[PDB]
């Protein structure tokens, strides 16, 4: 009846290590997404300004 | 054997892991779209800049 107590603790520890693995994943992905979407915005802005520069020349 | 032990381990209390996994996937797809858009837009910037120098 102890083979189950050490097996229930081995399982709970495995999920915790699993969760903290995901939460950091989710944490890192959001910060890369904020930096990408920040980068996309800047390019859209530059692409609009270049297009305007062309149309203003004929 | 004890496959039932490990299978039962993974089966109970999984809304958390599945909710985390779902959100993890969604972020990897969003991260894919943002990267394709940056690629698309950079081609534009290359393309447009090339017209100015003429
Ligand atoms: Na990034």
């Amino acid at each position: 009846r102890l083979r189950n107590r050490i097996a229930a603790s081995k399982c709970r520890k495995r999920k915790l290590e699993r969760i903290s693995r995901l939460e950091e994943k989710v944490k890192t992905l959001k910060s890369q997404n904020t930096e990408l979407a920040s980068t996309a915005s800047l390019l859209r802005e530059q692409v609009a300004q270049l297009k305007q520069k062309v149309l203003s020349h004929v | 054997r004890n496959k039932l032990a490990a299978a039962k381990c993974r089966n109970r209390r999984r809304e958390l892991t599945d909710r985390l996994q779902a959100e993890t996937d969604q972020l990897e797809e969003e991260k894919a779209e943002l990267e394709s858009e940056i690629a698309e837009l950079q081609k534009e910037k290359e393309r447009l800049e090339f017209v100015l120098v003429a």
